RNA sequence: UGGUAUGUUC
RNA sequence: AUACUUACCUUAAGAUAUCAGAGGAGAGUCCUACUGAUCAAACAUGCGCUUCCAAUAGUAGAAGGACGUUAAGCAUUUAUCAUUGAACUAUAAUUGUUCAUUGAAGUCAUUGAUGCAAACUCCUUGGUCACACACACAUACGGCGCGGAAGGCGUG
RNA sequence: UUGGGGCCCUUUGUUUCUUCUGCCUGGAGAAGUUUGACACCAAAUUCAAAUUGGUGUUAGGGGAGCUGGGGCCUUUCAAAA
């Protein structure tokens, strides 16, 4: 119903966490009312590194939160 | 805790001194990496036979 | 640049026909590689030329209508 | 605990009771409800969250059990990750005193509407 | 570091954390009773908290939060379990505790006033500037 | 054609409920929400032969002194796995579906 | 539809852009702050006393208590207790609002004063200060104050103000004392202080 | 066709038409011919029983339930006969009908 | 909708030769004026031509490498010229209303009564009378103190600070109309 | 429509709250802007992972279905949403 | 047929 | 407070308990201060009903805690990996032993964490009530005082 | 009206309905009470003062009259043995 307020994350690097460990750091290009996240230049971070193509789209069901890695 | 972004004045903020942070302890359930139902559920063909 | 919504992102991803790596649920789930040919509003994605590889010897699978509730992540390989 | 919870009451009648609500984990929240909704989202006044450790679980399997209690105060709990709710403790003031308090609230609300009608004129 | 002269912020923060975290309402009395014997610069705020918390008493049984009952029976000649009309009894308790607090306030006031008017009103720099600076 | 209205006709019925956690709940039904949030009284609940989370959920409800006897339990809909009705009740008269009969007469 | 419980104002169909703009406007701020202040004042000022339980006391306690002494009750008139309780309420609120600010004015010439104590070049909470400036869309709010800002930037180094005594400092404030117990100060000082 | 733009109060007729001529052909055949079906559930509780009613949520009333599960430690099979049951469609993995 | 799944189904059903009158050419090129004034107080109602995202993506892919269509650009230029002429007529009506408010009957009568009494020492008295007449004119103009916006044709203020003005410039009407002026100036620079 | 708990979550905007996630990670920080779908955004966030460690995020945004609970401050104990018999002053036509 | 918020003058 | 400008928006519907019968309105639908039955709510009302309501003929004690002390109490368990150099046990990305250069994050906590157990102190609650300091009971206990708190059943 | 005895005064702003006077050699006196009144918070108007927005209170016990309901007794009518 309501569009989520991700307007402040328009051209900033974010870090999604997926389900307990899959930290996908990317640049938010777009979102929906379902928290599906479009990321440009994604990067998997493990506690090693893994690249995830040029663009990607990530399902909002597995998305828990997201850290704003870049300053606003 | 000292300086805020809040639009309320300092007299409201002294009334809005929040609770102390929560004392963390070790969790009890399995983490969400291990949260799943049961695997290796066998087929129902053995019930139709015997 | 501008905003790119996820439905138009998947639509451009459908038009370009890039090689696709589709992830799924955790350790029981198996990562699939293919090419997208159709989707809908519940994100039931139809893929072709599917080779499945488990989490760290792939087997061909054909054409697959993968349902929405198990889809986690989509990348362009 | 000899409380004798009401035999034909629902969530509109169980309000301001010291609930002992159980979740899927077993993280039991104890506190007074003050609101609910269709999804059973419960606000909890003076709430405490109690658990049992993994070492105490062996003693609990067939006596004293050392539960771990953390204090949450006024929280608002969601209805997704909860399992069951019971009534643990009765409130302070009684049903007749709550009835007199509700009549005073109704008279105060009618006086406030008369004050708004006087200020509107 | 708790015996510092300009440590009003530290003890205000510590009393705030005790008043926010503790629910027994006993450690606050103990720490504030310790502060009423320490020569602090900003000391009268703690005496004002002490005097308004004596005013915030509710019954005689909270006098055991201050001291023990034998020290009340011997030094102040007052009993906790004395039942009867407890109005003027608690008023006389407040007056005698206010007199003891006033005497200890005179002691700490003379100490802080001596340290300020002789020594602390002259030092203007209390920080580390540089190895190249000059102090008067 | 929701069968929660079938359970709304099952007041003062002495049933059992097996939950998804594994707990068997023996008690009488008082009321049930249309979202199947069912309240029960005169309850004893038991975790059979294990699941330590279910044992924690069994003990941490007050009234344990592993049969736990409780006075009043509300149960959420998604935690209900199955509910067993008493065999003495006639299912041919309680499943008449008068709303479905009115919908068929309205056609 | 949307109804504000604070401002007692209605609204059209529930738009997030209208509801977000409603919680920023000054009337909602005044009504909300006054309501929170009055509810906090009511829950402080409500003297919920215990219900008294009087039992039939023992005999020897009655022969001991009625023979020791009889104490004197003090009591005051209406205007006296009203003035005293009003002075106690203003003292309680001025103690609840005050705080010790000696470390801010005591390390004023420190070389890292512009990095911690300035409260705008702070690292963790400085973005919160720089975010909501209360941008003063009224021209009168910007034209009212005509004093200096004195905004100390982070880039101030030790080369500026080398000698802290030549640039005129302030003498530190004396330790404040209680005005009700001000008559017991030593009237004779130890040393002769001029001016 | 979109669900919200079909009609008002005539969706029950389309639901009955989907019940008669859709995936519900097996739950309809079991309740009119009283044949026993085998429902496998999400916690190894296999149920052999006859279907009494149908629901949109697949909430099924079962009569003369013979249920069976397997405890794996070592390997034992534990069964139970339950007269009346109201099964939720959340737990249902699959439904098999015998000819 | 009350559920988001019906909203996503609506997005799918509206997302999934080309020279047809059903396709809105002003939206096919971009920034349709019936889209930039959808829910505001200056709304035109509803666009009679249909808007689509797949046709817009095909037009973007064609204009990226393939070719360009001058007929849709000419139709968008004609629509922008008609809307700019309507907005210029509205701005001229607003300027005429401001000139009529500055030249009211009682205001001109008071100004003539002040100037009739406006006539070394005589020069100083005339300068003081002219300063009093200027103060009276400033008090008459300060009763409204409403300027004219040079672009969007709205009303502004001079004593108002820059923050409320910046809040005024960030609206749907002003952003849409500045985009339409930029498109009109680009098409007039390309045509001439 | 919305209900009392989502109005209470929208009430305490700009205040220090403490979330707990479904995994066990407890967040604590100042609520930026809450929504009706409870997808809440926090600032000056201190985080405790279920492994135990403590870290600090600057600007977090968590989805509403992965929240165990959230703690509002105690002065919202007395709210007009809790009033049962509050009448309505003449809603518009 | 309207509502919310904000800025000037009396 | 009046007058004006600007920013955003201008609304998912249908209904208010169920069953049977009679009448009216041009097989289907609506209405009846129409009739019988069930159920719900409110107000009263009674059931030798069910549970609880703290000494004062003393200086106690019941319920819930301490996010209180003794208590750093007693008994246990852990406090980073890799390359190389001087020896080396050696199936590992030299794992093991002594010393070091370097490389990525690097919970604080070891007065830490878990289990066990006693004593002391302090908080919130009550009818701290009316008579008496008394010889009853296999149909086991004269529940035949004024109330309050929670609940069951029955009637208007 | 006076005097004596027992208890309570934590009513901690010494009755807490409000205001004023006033109190432990006492426990009081006067006035008012729901389109009203009382107390308090916040503010710009540069002391005080005044204006605006809100918060909370307006109580407890006894008695005459009226009314609803529960139980017992008496008088009269209709019906069944």
């Amino acid at each position: 119903v309501s569009t989520p307020e991700l307007k402040k994350y328009m051209d900033k690097k974010i870090l999604l966490n997926i389900n307990g460990s899959r930290k996908v750091a990317g640049i938010l290009r777009g979102y929906d009312i379902f928290l599906n996240v479009v990321l440009d230049d994604a990067m998997e971070i493990n506690g090693n590194n893994h690249q995830l193509g040029l663009q990607t789209v990530i399902r909002g069901n597995s998305i828990i939160s997201l850290e704003a890695l870049d300053a606003i | 805790m000292n300086y805020n972004l809040s639009k309320y004045p300092d007299d409201v903020s002294r009334l809005f001194k929040p609770r102390p942070p929560l004392s963390y302890k070790r969790p009890t359930d399995y983490p969400y990496a291990k949260r799943q139902t049961n695997p290796n559920i066998t087929g129902v063909a053995n019930l139709l036979s015997t | 640049k501008a905003m790119v919504p996820p439905i138009n992102c998947i639509f451009n991803f459908l038009q370009q026909q890039t090689p696709v790596t589709i992830w799924l649920f955790e350790q029981i789930g198996i990562r699939i590689k293919g090419k997208i040919v159709g989707f809908d509003e519940f994100m039931n994605v139809v893929i072709d030329e599917a080779v499945e590889i488990p989490v760290n010897k792939g087997t061909p699978l054909g054409k697959i209508l993968l349902k929405g509730d198990n889809i986690t992540l989509i990348t362009s390989a | 605990s000899k409380i004798q919870v009401a035999h034909s009451s629902r969530l509109a009648n169980l309000i301001d009771y010291k609930l002992r609500v159980l979740t899927q984990d077993g993280r039991v929240y104890i506190g007074q409800l003050m609101a609910f909704d269709k999804h059973m989202n419960l606000v909890l006044n003076e709430c405490i969250e109690e658990r049992v450790p993994k070492t105490q679980l062996d003693k609990l399997r067939p006596l004293n059990i050392k539960v771990e209690k953390r204090v949450l105060g006024l929280t608002i709990l969601r209805g997704e990750q909860i399992l069951s709710t019971v009534v643990e403790d009765k409130p302070l003031l009684s049903k007749k005193e709550r009835l007199v308090r509700d009549k005073k609230e109704k008279k105060q609300a009618q006086k406030q509407t008369k004050l708004r009608k006087e200020k509107e004129k | 570091v708790g015996l510092h002269f300009f440590s009003g912020e530290f003890w205000d923060l510590y009393l705030e954390q005790i008043s926010s975290r503790c629910t027994s309402s006993k450690k606050y009395w103990n720490v504030l009773r310790k502060i009423l014997e320490i020569p602090l610069h900003s000391f009268s705020k703690f005496y004002a908290l002490w005097l308004q918390r004596i005013d915030d008493i509710m019954d005689l049984k909270q006098l055991s939060q201050l001291t023990s009952k034998d020290e009340l029976l011997k030094k102040l000649k007052i009993d906790i379990n004395y039942s009867g009309r407890k109005g003027p009894y608690l008023q006389d308790a407040k007056k005698k505790l206010k007199k003891i607090t006033k005497e200890m306030y005179m002691v700490v006031q003379y100490q802080v006033l001596e340290i300020y008017s002789i020594f602390e009103s002259k030092i203007y720099i209390n920080y580390y500037t540089s190895p190249e600076t000059l102090v008067s | 054609m929701k069968l929660v209205n079938f359970l709304k006709k099952l007041r003062n019925e002495q049933v059992t409920i097996e939950l998804k956690n594994g707990t068997t709940v023996w008690g009488t039904l008082q009321s049930v929400s249309p979202q199947m949030n069912a309240i029960l009284t005169d309850v004893k609940l038991t975790l059979p032969q294990s699941n330590g989370i279910a044992m924690a959920s069994l003990y941490l409800t007050g009234g344990q002194q592993n049969i736990a006897s409780l006075q009043y339990i509300n149960i959420r809909g998604n935690t209900i796995r199955q509910i067993i009705l008493p065999d003495s009740l006639n299912l041919d008269s309680l499943l008449v579906d008068q709303k479905q009969l009115n919908s068929l007469r309205r056609s | 539809r949307y109804y504000c419980e604070y401002c007692h104002s209605y609204l059209t169909h529930d738009t997030l852009s209208v509801r977000k703009s409603h919680l920023v406007g000054k009337n909602h701020l005044r009504i909300t702050a006054d309501y929170y202040r009055n509810k906090a004042r009511d829950i402080i000022n409500k003297h919920n006393h215990k219900r008294r339980h009087i039992g039939k006391r023992g005999r020897k306690e009655r022969e001991n208590s009625s023979q020791n002494e009889t104490l004197k009750v003090t009591c005051l008139s209406n205007k006296e207790k009203r003035h005293i309780m009003h002075v106690k309420k203003m003292n309680q609120k001025e103690l609840a609002q005050t705080s010790i600010d000696t470390l801010k004015l005591l390390y004023d010439g420190s070389p890292g004063y512009s990095k911690v104590f300035v409260d705008a070049n702070r690292f963790d909470i400085g973005d919160l200060v720089k975010a909501s400036k209360l941008p003063q869309r009224a021209n009168e709010k910007s034209a009212h104050h005509s004093f200096k800002q004195t905004s100390r930037s982070r880039d101030e180094t030790c080369e500026s103000n080398p000698f802290p005594r030549l640039n005129n400092p302030k003498k530190l404030e004396p330790p404040k004392i209680l005005s009700q117990w001000s008559n017991t100060i030593p009237k004779t000082s130890i040393f002769y202080s001029v001016d | 066709r979109p669900k919200h733009e079909l009609s008002r109060a005539e969706l029950e007729e389309l639901e009955e038409f989907e019940f008669k001529h859709g995936p519900m052909s097996l739950i309809n055949d079991a309740m009119v011919t009283r044949t026993p079906v085998i429902i496998s559930l999400r916690n190894n509780h296999k149920i052999i029983a006859r279907v009494k009613a149908f629901d949109r949520h697949c909430n099924m009333v079962l009569e003369n339930v013979k249920e069976l599960w397997t405890e794996k430690k070592n390997v034992i099979n534990r069964e139970r006969f339950i007269s009346k049951l109201f099964l939720r469609g959340d737990s249902v993995i699959v439904v098999l009908k015998t000819p | 909708m009350s559920t988001p799944a019906a909203e996503q189904r609506k997005l799918v059903e509206q997302l999934m030769g080309l020279h047809d009158p059903k396709i809105c050419k002003s939206y096919l090129v971009g920034e349709c004026p019936y889209d930039l004034f959808q829910g505001t107080k200056q709304s035109l109602g509803k666009c009679p031509q249909m808007h689509l995202t797949k046709h817009k993506i095909q037009y973007e892919r064609e204009v990226k490498q393939g070719k360009t269509f001058p007929e849709f650009e000419r139709e968008y230029l004609a629509i922008l010229s008609r809307f700019v002429n309507e907005c210029n007529g509205q701005i001229s009506v607003a300027l005429q209303n401001l000139k009529h408010t500055a030249e009211e009957r009682m205001k001109i009568q008071q100004v003539t009564e002040e100037l009739d009494v406006l006539d070394l020492i005589s020069k100083r008295k005339e300068v003081a009378k002219r300063v009093r007449n200027i103060t009276e004119n400033v008090g008459q103009s300060a009763q409204q103190k409403l300027q004219v916006c040079e672009v969007c044709g709205a009303y502004l203020s001079r004593l108002d600070t820059d923050r409320r003005l910046a809040d005024h410039f960030l609206g749907k009407i002003h952003l849409g109309y500045v985009k339409m002026r930029e498109d009109y100036d680009r098409l007039m620079k390309n045509n001439r | 429509m919305n209900g009392i708990p989502v109005k209470l979550l929208n009430e305490a905007q700009g205040h220090i709250v403490s979330l707990e996630l479904t995994t066990g990670a407890t967040y604590r920080g100042k609520l930026v802007e809450s929504e009706d779908s409870m997808n809440v955004q926090l600032r000056d966030v201190i985080a405790t992972e279920p492994q135990g460690a403590v870290t600090h995020m600057d600007q977090i945004f968590v989805r509403g279905s992965q929240i165990k609970f959230i703690v509002v401050p105690d002065l919202l104990k007395n709210a007009p949403l809790f009033k049962k018999n509050s009448s309505r002053p003449m809603p518009p036509i």
